[PDB]
């Protein structure tokens, strides 16, 4: 197996730690959802190729501009995360996270991931957002942002229900394998 | 790690580690607070273990089996002894606090009611100064350590065979040289996340909520200080490149 490195970036409200935990755990966290994620080396077989994918989180590093880039050396694929229940986290992608990722990781594929897709049709989420003249992120808004920032692709998932989680990581492995 | 501490922290949570008859006696809010405190200790145990892999497995093994130029091993594992000292002492205090709280006749049933005081002591005074100085030095030497590792693996056969040999066991899957370095750098930024979530479930005793709020502000001050003192070192950097920053 070849070794590839994945790093997930995005605002704290995007659920990046939850996504890494749910993919790596083996049996969903039914009793306790961990606060933090250390690291993990996933054994993935995608399109007949065996890869060891090391997974890393940037959670806790958002306010520390000189510590955060130490997570970037030799990254093969970037997961740029936002939450579908937070249009504000999508708005932080093009001029906060994207210029940083392109400076420290030139030529590294970025996959824009819209997390918490289950909240798109949640009435509590729709009510809370409507109080700030907002609504859940629409699929076309996610796709247009991925297009605008030069992302390799756009994907959606729900860490809560596990839907679309496996597909994100298999695609991230394919992206890390490309020239 | 030592077997005693590994078995004590083997379960996914405090609610799964204690006896179910002991769990049944506590309020939901106490269980939530205890699960987060258990995660802080469990991850501190793993962090100290990462530092022992660096000093005993990698560093010492290189000194005892390889012929490397003097100062190369230090460049690969900067401040590892100072870091292992700070965190082994902090882990000793966390584990002693759990041990004192055990019920008589039990090695697993306990409740930690007073974590704040221990966190204020760790993140203040001389111990805070030593963490600030050690992490400012470590994180400034981080990129240099990775580049030095990559050079040795690619150009030295005996170094490449040493790495493959000592990292072959499955328990070392996520603990290579570069992984251990990033695991250490990322550790200090996990503290505010764990402490804020412990604070969330610690409003029952007002002295405890205040101690945890003070500890949170202390950890944040330390992180801000470490962040401001970082400047990446580059092997063979010229003075002109440094003073034109
Ligand atoms: C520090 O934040 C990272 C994390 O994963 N905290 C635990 C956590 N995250 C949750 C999301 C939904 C429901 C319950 C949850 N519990
Ligand atoms: C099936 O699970 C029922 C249960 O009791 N879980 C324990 C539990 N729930 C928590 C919520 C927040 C913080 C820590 C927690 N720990």
């Amino acid at each position: 197996a070849i070794r590839k490195k994945l790093v997930i970036v995005g605002d704290g409200a995007c659920g990046k730690t939850c996504l890494l935990i749910v993919f790596s755990k083996d049996q969903f966290p039914e009793v306790y959802v961990p606060t933090v994620f250390e690291n993990y080396v996933a054994d993935i077989e995608v399109d007949g190729k065996q890869v060891e994918l090391a997974l890393w989180d940037t959670a806790g590093q958002e306010d520390y501009d000189r510590l955060r880039p130490l997570s970037y050396p030799d990254t093969d694929v970037i997961l740029m995360c936002f939450s579908i229940d937070s249009p504000d986290s999508l708005e932080n992608i093009p001029e906060k996270w994207t210029p940083e990722v392109k400076h420290f990781c030139p030529n590294v594929p970025i996959i824009l991931v819209g997390n918490k897709k289950d909240l798109r049709n949640d009435e509590h989420t729709r009510r809370e957002l409507a109080k700030m003249k907002q609504e859940p992120v629409k699929p076309e808004e996610g796709r247009d942002m991925a297009n605008r920032i030069g992302a390799f692709g756009y994907m959606e998932c729900s860490a809560k229900t596990k839907d679309g989680v496996r597909e994100v990581f298999e695609m991230a492995t394919r992206a890390a394998l490309q020239a | 790690s030592m077997e005693m501490d590994e078995k004590d922290f083997a379960a996914d949570s405090w609610s799964l580690a204690v006896d179910s008859s002991f769990l049944q006696q506590h309020k939901k809010e106490v269980m939530k607070q205890q699960d987060v405190i258990y995660e802080l200790i469990q991850t501190e145990l793993h962090h100290v273990r990462t530092l022992k892999i660096m000093t005993r497995l990698f560093r010492t093994g290189m000194l005892e089996e390889l012929h490397l130029e003097p100062g190369v091993v230090q460049g690969l594992f900067p401040c590892v002894d100072e870091l292992s000292d700070i965190h082994t002492r902090f882990l000793s205090q966390l584990l002693e606090r759990r041990r004192q709280a055990l019920c008589p006749g039990s090695t697993r049933n306990f409740v930690i009611h007073r974590l704040g005081d221990l966190l204020i002591s760790q993140f203040s005074g001389p111990s805070a100064e030593q963490m600030c100085k050690t992490y400012s030095e470590f994180c400034s030497r981080h990129s240099k350590a990775l580049k030095l590792y990559k050079e040795l693996y690619a150009r030295d056969k005996r170094f490449q065979q040493f790495i493959r040999k000592v990292t072959r066991p499955a328990v070392l899957k996520r603990h290579g040289v570069q992984e251990c370095i990033l695991l250490v750098t990322q550790r200090i930024t996990k503290y505010p996340l764990l402490i804020s979530r412990i604070l969330q479930h610690s409003h029952g005793i007002e002295e405890e909520r205040q101690d945890l709020t003070t500890a949170l502000g202390l950890v944040k001050e330390l992180l801000s200080n470490v962040d401001e003192g970082i400047y990446q070192l580059e092997k063979g950097a010229r003075l002109q490149e440094i003073y034109n920053r």
